[PDB]
């Protein structure tokens, strides 16, 4: 069986806090990045 | 309503095999006959460039890129006409 | 709704450190690329 | 352990490598529609076909071999095929709101007129109407399968499921031939556009009903079904009179109306 | 054309445009006060401290919520469907006038006499002389008579374009393979500005519509001078 | 033919905790294994022909 | 065991955590996207580059937050989560399919992601429309890989649909009807059936689409004796009812959360919002030629569709009152839940309205196409979908994971987004009542003044998205795990405690008939 | 005769917002008119009607590309 | 063109036993025909072959009331 309970029921550790950050910094700002790099690779293409 | 026969007496597989051997394979039957009498090739038309026909807007993505998929040399022809 | 006390109950200081690398994560990538906006429409 | 009847299932690999499928195929037409090649396509034909044996082969187990189609489990099988039926009807909607659309109101570069003009149809009195009493019939021998199967007799379950499918068969392949013998092309403009894409996705749902009723032809060899419990032939035989009844409105529309 | 902190529809040109404004005016008072009653109706709701939380019974003030929007409901449907046929109305136009949409500008036909045809581009920003309107002026402007009913007849000769020009108000989509007819007429002289309204590709926002409507003997003598 | 569903039947409620997928045996596992080693190598697959087709080429 | 679980899942709230986890990162992109919109627009001239670029990043905005942000919070989050656990259910009908729709996403959001990636973008317009989206106007793969990442969003909510319209009517206890299942169950199902009806329609439109580009139809192609206007009726028939997809289930969160924090048992007049819910699905069925009252229809039709659009305020407006009605005599718990539910009534109150206005087709000629539109559509999305989103998202956050939030971060969250929305879509009623067209990369020099407001509203917006990702990281840092929850007795879903287990209603509900 | 033209009239055939329909009837009607005046003891000015009408209503590209196609063989109505 | 007519040739627009049409359609275009000519100061000598086809198919007698009832306002095919 599975690990139940608070902060087992989920893909993501928050064993610590501190590499929770990095991880989650890493989640939201890959997605908020990329259209910023998107846009930047249609630019220097020509 | 409008065909006849008759029965709905009690449906059930020996009905339904009846109805499969006594009805619809013989009308398959007279199908495939009146198939067979009207198939022969007719004559092809004249071959006329219309533009709303023989459409290229991208090539076919197989062959040469200007044949259909199912291209019939016989009576498909080409945006230049039939082939030789 | 009530709850426990938190388990490892987060200082004000660790607030505002989650805070500002959750707002750097957000910013600074993309202040990079439209920064250089110019040295990307000349090539 | 439930005291419930539904199934829970067990974890499972399928839906990834059906959506990875799906995402070979898709970039696989791109790349064979734009850069000349066919691989990523043929792979993701292959892991879809993997894919769809390995998933029905698992309900197959579930089911005949583990017992867990409960009465209710299956009331819930029903609801979803009729569902999915419901979905493949308006999918095939849309192409005849297309015919209807095009037909109705012939643009000037037609002619005018419907038939367009250099347009010159099938007689629908021919093949097409051989191949709706093809259809017909097998709507009436699936019929008898059915029954024969609830009758408990394996025998004629078994003559009259191989009679539905020989006619399924004959269909696809008087298809295949008119489609060759045809004079007009998909490409020649929205007459051949509306009659090949709506023709043509009804012939390949008719491939898949067949391939359907071939599957539960040798489930039926194999003792698979009871007179009672046999959903998958159930299923089967709603998709398949689906597609006599999508024939019959292509009919009754391109073929007859449309010519 | 739409001036500095502009709030509201630009000056009506045409009489069907001042049938809007009036029409507007008079859902907009309707729309004001029902997002204001919803507002205050939650604050009445929010700010005492009386309860009552047993089942309230529902069917009486389903009645009040249900026909009396649909009162308001017919009382903004019947004067906009009065301007939807006044629009439609036949009018007998005295001038037909094409415009062909492309990437990215508008040529202009009129051939109800002579065969006279012309392109209609925007000024870029760099050749503006000075006061003239960044993205919005043409090189050659659709000369008009005044005070005339006018046929325009609307359509591409490439993707989806559309014609629009917000104070007569008209907007017709230009559609390749179809002739989309409306009915122009202004008041008075003058300049009137618009700008392509169907996404058309990389220069959507730069082929501009600038009309030059003038009375009819300066019409008649710009049509003469075109020979 | 002959009925051997009760064979099949007691080989799929054998208990040894395979997951249905696998419970046919080693040919599951090869099975599997193929259809995911496809599957993964396909999307890698895929993933290159964007980097390939998201810039010129000459 | 981390594959098997997360991978490979057959269980309902696993595979409802795996849709919140996807949305929230879809909708950074979906936002990031927006911030690139309005920082073109937040000076006069050109920032980025023509209307190409612009218009990828439009198009790509407004696909990757309706269909890969909202639909899967909204139906695969919250209603794989909820719906199973407030019908007493062990799971969803098809557990095992559950998962292909979770699965056809990150392969969906990636032909997206490669459309925008390969030649110059499919600057199209989430609309697609030929022949701009067509093979000579948009030539190369950037529009086919946009329509194969629709079919495969397609695929994934047409077998969402069968999976929720089979549990919702198959999985009840034997005992409860359909008029004792809660509201946001019902939102889940109707929300379901549009989809199973108009997503085929779509996919037929855009595959017809596929074989003007690829394969020599002429569907859209008068030169064949096709028409553009067609893909357009096809297009709208499934676009009208997506709309109310896209807000039927932030309906049904509403409901629960203004009954929740008004502290009743049960929302006002539960049968007028069973039949509103249904009512407004059915209209939404035949009203789509709103989207084309200038293409050149004959006017009778414009009249028909004028009046048909309107009816659906009635039904609606049944919802409104209901939620005041619901909220009349509560003691009210101001929640950030619960501002976010008021905000909610309010601002979709205001884009209603305007929407009542767009469907006047003579007003409507001259505001189609116009910010007017633009700024309809984002009062019912952005503070309507949205905040109902986020109401649904701090109402349930501790019931997912086990864990609080902090109350006082939540609210400012709330007001900073309460003032960011509003800046950045109310002065575009002007833009629009002046004239200034949708789809531009830049405006006439008038238009200066409110589209320079916008923008800046548009940065305070980020900033609550921002400040949104630390409080949820500061739940999960703090762990302060649920104890107790009030008024169990009506909200199902919170019996089995903070985060339930893996199986819940194992054993059944026990429900009797008398 | 019976002239003082000045645009395309009302036509009742033709009352909605889409005129395609009208431009090519018109289009028809005179190039089907001038066939039967030339081919019997007639002359072009009695189509003269049809000839302002579709000049007035169809596109210049449009009576070009149907020109053409007369000119070709391929014009796909019936003259 | 075609004179030494003899009579009405066959015509694929109607190849079936019932020719009722046939006589209608060529009644109609004589008719139409000769509108057109009289107003516009023509020739209706190019409406001879309708004329011509007409009076070869149609029984007297239709033709007879046809035209009484063109001459009393009641006929109900557009000329
Ligand atoms: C409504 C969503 C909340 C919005 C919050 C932000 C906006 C403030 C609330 C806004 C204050 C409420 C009253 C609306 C003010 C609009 C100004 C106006 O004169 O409107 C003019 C018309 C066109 O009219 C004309 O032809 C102009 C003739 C008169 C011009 C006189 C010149 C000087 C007047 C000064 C006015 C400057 C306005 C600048 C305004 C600059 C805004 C940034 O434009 C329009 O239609 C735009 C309206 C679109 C339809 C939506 C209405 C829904 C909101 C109503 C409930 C609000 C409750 C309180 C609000 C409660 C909030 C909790
Ligand atoms: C959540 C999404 C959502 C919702 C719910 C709606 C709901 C409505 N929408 Fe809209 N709409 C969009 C999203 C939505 N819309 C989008 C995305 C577009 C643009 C597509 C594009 O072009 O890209 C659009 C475009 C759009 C147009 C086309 C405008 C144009 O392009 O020119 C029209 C026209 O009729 C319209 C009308 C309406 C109406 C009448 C409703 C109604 O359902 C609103 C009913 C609600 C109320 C009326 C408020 C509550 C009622 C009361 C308090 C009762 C009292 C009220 C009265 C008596 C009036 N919408
Ligand atoms: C759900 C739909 C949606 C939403 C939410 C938004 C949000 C925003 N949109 Fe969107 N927009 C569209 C759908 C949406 N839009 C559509 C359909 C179009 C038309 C496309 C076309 O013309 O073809 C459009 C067009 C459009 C334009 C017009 C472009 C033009 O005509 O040139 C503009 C311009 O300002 C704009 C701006 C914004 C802004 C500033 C936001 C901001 O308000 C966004 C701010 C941030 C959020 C609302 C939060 C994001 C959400 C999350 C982070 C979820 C968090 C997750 C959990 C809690 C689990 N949009
Ligand atoms: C019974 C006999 C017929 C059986 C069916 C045959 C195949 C049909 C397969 C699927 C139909 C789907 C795509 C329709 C595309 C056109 C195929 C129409 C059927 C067909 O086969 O049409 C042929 C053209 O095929 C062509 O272009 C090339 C076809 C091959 C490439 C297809 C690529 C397009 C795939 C798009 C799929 C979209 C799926 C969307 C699902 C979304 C669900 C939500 C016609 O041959 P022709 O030489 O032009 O004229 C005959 C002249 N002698
Ligand atoms: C554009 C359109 C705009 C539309 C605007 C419409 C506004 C409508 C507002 C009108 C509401 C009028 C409702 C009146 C119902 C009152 C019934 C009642 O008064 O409540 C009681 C039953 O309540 C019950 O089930 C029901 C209890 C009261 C609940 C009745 C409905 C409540 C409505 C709340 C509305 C909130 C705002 C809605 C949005 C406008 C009966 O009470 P009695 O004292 O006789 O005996 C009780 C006490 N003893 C013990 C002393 C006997
Ligand atoms: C269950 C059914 C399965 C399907 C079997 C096939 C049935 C086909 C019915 C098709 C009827 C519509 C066909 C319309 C096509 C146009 C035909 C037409 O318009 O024909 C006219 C009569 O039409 C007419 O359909 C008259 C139409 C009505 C005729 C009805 C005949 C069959 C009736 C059966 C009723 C059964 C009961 C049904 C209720 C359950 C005759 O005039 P033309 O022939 O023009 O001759 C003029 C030329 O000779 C010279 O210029
Ligand atoms: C040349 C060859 C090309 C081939 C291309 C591939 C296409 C072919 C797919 C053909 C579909 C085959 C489906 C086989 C399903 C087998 C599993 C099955 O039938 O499972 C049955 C349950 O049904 C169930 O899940 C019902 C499951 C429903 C499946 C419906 C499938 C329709 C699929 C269509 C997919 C594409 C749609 C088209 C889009 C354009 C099992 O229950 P029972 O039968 O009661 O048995 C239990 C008793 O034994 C107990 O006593
Ligand atoms: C251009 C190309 C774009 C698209 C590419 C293709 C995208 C998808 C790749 C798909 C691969 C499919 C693989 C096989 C899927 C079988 C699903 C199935 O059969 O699901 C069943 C339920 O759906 C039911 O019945 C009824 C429903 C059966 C659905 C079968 C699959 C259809 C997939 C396509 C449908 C498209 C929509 C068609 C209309 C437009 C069983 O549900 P499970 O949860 O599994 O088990 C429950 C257990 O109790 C069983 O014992
Ligand atoms: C963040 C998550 C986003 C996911 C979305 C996918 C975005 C991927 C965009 C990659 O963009 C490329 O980056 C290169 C950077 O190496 C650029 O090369 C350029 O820059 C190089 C490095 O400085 C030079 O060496 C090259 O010559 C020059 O063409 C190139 O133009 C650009 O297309
Ligand atoms: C729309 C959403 C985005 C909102 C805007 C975010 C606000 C800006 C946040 C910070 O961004 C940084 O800005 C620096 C400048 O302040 C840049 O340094 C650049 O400029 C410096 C100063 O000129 C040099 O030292 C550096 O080498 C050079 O890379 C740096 O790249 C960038 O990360
Ligand atoms: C997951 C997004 C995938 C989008 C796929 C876009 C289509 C790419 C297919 C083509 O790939 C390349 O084509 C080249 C020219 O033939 C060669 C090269 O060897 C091949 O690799
Ligand atoms: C392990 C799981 C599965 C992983 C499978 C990985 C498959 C990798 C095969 C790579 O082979 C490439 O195939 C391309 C096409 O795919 C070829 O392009 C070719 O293909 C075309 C079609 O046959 C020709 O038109 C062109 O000349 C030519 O560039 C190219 O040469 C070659 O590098
Ligand atoms: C009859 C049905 C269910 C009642 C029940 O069994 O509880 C109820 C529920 C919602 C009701 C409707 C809604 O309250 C909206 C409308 C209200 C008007 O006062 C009557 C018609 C009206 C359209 C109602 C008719 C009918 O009484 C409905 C449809
Ligand atoms: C082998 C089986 C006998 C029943 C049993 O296995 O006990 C019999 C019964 C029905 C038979 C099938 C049916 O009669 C239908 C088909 C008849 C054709 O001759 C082809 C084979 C055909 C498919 C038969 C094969 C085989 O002889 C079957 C399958
Ligand atoms: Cu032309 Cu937009
Ligand atoms: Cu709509
Ligand atoms: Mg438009
Ligand atoms: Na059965
Ligand atoms: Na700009």
């Amino acid at each position: 069986h599975y690990e139940e309970g608070p902060g087992k029921n989920i893909p993501f550790s928050v064993e610590n806090k501190w590499r929770l950050l990095a991880m989650m910094t890493l989640f939201f700002g890959s997605g908020f990045a990329a259209p910023f790099f998107i846009v930047r690779h249609q630019l220097l293409k020509k | 309503a409008s065909a006849a026969k008759g029965d709905h007496g009690g449906t059930g597989a020996r009905t339904w095999r009846f109805l499969t051997f006594g009805l619809a394979l013989p009308s398959v039957a007279l199908c495939t006959l009146n198939s067979w009498l009207h198939s022969g090739h007719r004559e092809r038309p004249a071959f006329i460039p219309y533009h709303h026909l023989r459409i290229r807007t991208k090539p076919f993505s197989w062959g040469d890129g200007n044949h259909t998929f199912f291209h019939n040399p016989r009576v498909n022809p080409l945006p230049t006409g039939y082939e030789k | 709704i009530t709850a426990k006390p938190a388990k490892t109950p987060t200082s004000p200081k660790e607030q505002a450190i989650g805070l500002s690398v959750t707002f750097l994560s957000f910013l600074l990538p993309a202040g990079w690329v439209l920064y250089h906006l110019d040295n990307y429409k000349k090539s | 352990h439930q005291t419930h009847a539904y199934h829970m299932v067990n974890p499972s690999p399928w839906p990834l490598t059906g959506a990875l499928s799906a995402l070979l195929m898709t970039s696989g037409l791109t790349m064979w529609f734009h850069f000349n090649s066919m691989t990523l396509l043929m792979i993701g034909l292959t892991t879809n076909m993997l894919t769809m044996y390995q998933w029905w082969r698992d309900v197959i187990r579930e089911s005949t071999f583990q017992g867990h189609h409960t009465p209710a489990v299956q009331k819930g099988l029903r609801y979803g095929m009729i569902l999915f039926i419901i979905s493949e009807v308006l999918f095939f909607t849309g192409f005849f709101w297309a015919f209807y659309h095009s037909s109705l109101a012939p643009t000037p570069e037609l002619g005018g007129c419907w038939p367009p003009t250099g347009i010159h149809p099938l007689n629908p009195l021919e093949v097409p109407l051989l191949n709706t009493s093809v259809l017909l019939a097998s709507g009436v021998s699936i019929t008898w399968a059915h029954h024969s199967l609830m009758e408990g007799d394996r025998k004629h379950m078994l003559q009259a499921l191989f009679i539905t499918i020989t006619l399924g068969v004959y269909f696809t392949l008087l298809q295949a031939s008119e489609y060759y013998e045809a004079p007009f092309t998909i490409s020649d403009g929205v007459y051949g556009s509306t009659f090949f894409v709506a023709t043509g996705f009804h012939g390949l749902h008719v491939i898949i009903g067949s391939t359907f009723l071939i599957v539960c032809f040798f489930r039926q060899l194999k003792f698979h079904f009871t007179s009672n419990h046999h959903f998958g032939f159930e299923a089967a035989a709603w998709y398949w009179h689906f597609v006599d009844v999508v024939w019959l409105f292509l009919y009754v529309s391109i073929y007859w109306w449309g010519s | 054309m739409a001036y500095p902190m502009q709030l509201g529809f630009q000056d009506a040109t045409s009489p069907i445009m001042e049938e809007l404004l009036h029409f507007h005016d008079h859902t907009l008072m309707i729309v004001f006060l029902i997002s204001s009653l919803v507002l205050y109706i939650i604050s009445l709701m929010l700010t005492t401290k009386l309860t009552h939380t047993s089942t309230m019974d529902a069917q009486e003030v389903e009645t009040i919520w249900t026909i009396l929007p649909a009162i308001i409901l017919i009382l903004i449907a019947l004067p906009s469907l009065r301007i939807l046929y006044m629009m439609d109305e036949i009018n007998n136009p005295s001038l037909t006038v094409k415009t062909m949409g492309h990437q990215w500008y508008w040529s202009y036909e009129y051939t109800d006499y002579e065969d006279l045809s012309f392109d209609s581009y925007m000024i870029p920003t760099s050749e503006l002389k000075p006061g003239e309107l960044r993205l919005l002026e043409v090189d050659n402007r659709v000369v008009l008579p005044m005070e005339m009913t006018i046929r325009m007849l609307v359509s591409s000769e490439d993707v989806l374009h559309s014609w629009a020009v917000p104070s007569l108000g008209l907007k017709t989509d230009a559609i390749p393979g179809r002739l989309n007819q409306t009915t122009l007429m202004s008041s008075r002289p003058g300049l009137y500005y618009g700008q392509c309204s169907e996404i058309c590709g990389s220069n959507h926002s730069f082929m501009p519509i600038v009309l030059e409507l003038v009375p009819l003997k300066y019409f008649e003598k710009w049509s003469a001078s075109m020979l | 033919f002959e009925n051997r569903v009760a064979e099949k039947q007691k080989l799929f409620q054998e208990d040894n905790g395979l997951p249905v997928h696998l419970k046919g045996g080693a040919t599951d596992n090869i099975l599997y294994r193929v259809t995911m080693t496809l599957c993964l190598g396909g999307t890698l697959y895929s993933l290159y022909c964007l980097g390939w087709a998201s810039f010129p080429h000459k | 065991m981390f594959i098997n679980r997360w991978l490979f899942s057959t269980n309902h709230k696993d595979i409802g955590t795996l849709y919140l986890l996807f949305g929230a990162w879809a909708g950074m992109v979906g936002t990031a996207l927006s911030l690139l919109i309005r920082a073109e627009l937040g000076q006069p001239g050109t920032l980025l580059g023509d209307d190409q670029i612009y218009n990828v990043v439009v198009t790509a905005h407004a696909f990757v937050m309706i269909f890969f942000m909202v639909m899967p919070i909204m139906i695969g989050g919250f209603g794989n989560w909820l719906v199973p656990l407030m019908i007493g259910a062990p799971d969803m009908a098809f557990p095992r399919m559950n998962n292909m729709s979770f699965w056809l996403l990150p392969p969906s959001f990636l032909l997206l992601l490669a459309s925008s990636m390969v030649e110059a973008g499919a600057g199209t317009g989430w609309t697609v429309y030929p022949p701009l989206a067509g093979n000579l106007a948009h030539a190369g793969a950037s529009v086919d890989l946009t329509i194969f990442s629709l079919h495969l969003a397609g695929v994934s909510s047409i077998l969402g649909a069968i999976n929720f319209i089979t549990t919702i009517i198959n999985m009840k206890p034997p005992a409860m009807s359909q008029y004792q299942t809660p509201l946001f169950v019902w939102s889940v199902m109707i929300t379901a059936v549009l989809l199973l009806l108009s997503l085929p329609v779509l996919a037929a439109g855009i595959t017809m689409l596929l074989t003007d580009r690829n394969l020599n139809t002429t569907f859209f192609d008068p030169a064949g004796g096709g028409d553009p206007i067609l893909y357009q009726h096809l297009f709208w028939f499934f676009g009208h009812p997506e709309v109310y997809i896209l807000i039927l289930p932030g309906f049904g969160m509403i409901s629960h959360i203004v009954t929740y924090y008004s502290g009743k048992k049960e929302p006002f007049g539960y049968m007028g919002m069973v039949w509103a819910m249904m009512s407004i699905g059915f209209l939404g069925f035949i009203v789509w030629a709103h989207h084309m009252f200038t293409v050149g229809m004959d006017v009778d039709t414009r009249a028909y569709f004028t009046s048909a659009t309107m009816i659906i305020a009635i039904p609606t407006g049944v919802k409104v009152f209901s939620w005041l009605a619901t909220l009349h005599g509560g003691n009210i718990k101001w929640s950030p839940a619960m501002m976010w539910a008021l905000g909610f009534i309010f601002l979709f109150t205001v884009g209603g309205l305007t929407g009542i206005v767009l469907a006047n087709s003579s007003l409507d000629i001259v505001l189609h196409d116009t910010y007017y539109v633009v700024a309809h559509f984002h009062y019912v999305l952005s503070m309507g979908a949205v905040f109902a989103i986020m109401g649904g998202f701090v109402h349930w956050f501790p019931l997912f994971s086990g864990y609080t939030l902090n109350d006082t971060w939540a609210k400012i969250h709330f007001a900073i987004m309460f003032v960011g929305v509003n800046m950045t879509f109310f002065p575009q009623h002007f833009l629009g009542l002046s004239g200034m067209p949708r789809r531009y990369s830049d405006y006439p020099d008038a238009y200066t003044m409110w589209n320079t407001i916008s923008s800046m509203g548009s940065f305070i917006s980020l900033t609550a998205v921002m400040l949104m990702v630390f409080i949820i990281w500061e739940a999960f840092a703090s762990k302060r795990e649920v104890l107790t929850v009030d008024l169990t007795t009506t909200n199902l879903e919170w019996l089995n405690g903070c985060p339930p287990p893996y199986h819940t209603f194992e054993e059944p509900t026990y429900v009797n008939l008398k | 005769k019976i002239k003082n033209y000045q645009t395309a009239p009302f036509d009742s055939r033709f009352p909605n917002q889409n005129q395609t329909r009208n431009c090519w009837q018109n289009y028809l009607d005179f190039h089907r008119c001038e066939k039967a005046m030339t081919a019997k003891g007639g002359d072009v000015s009695v189509c003269e009607w049809y000839r302002r009408v579709y000049k007035s209503l169809c596109p210049i590209s449009w009576v070009s590309t149907w020109d053409d196609r007369r000119a070709e063989g391929t014009f796909p109505g019936k003259i």
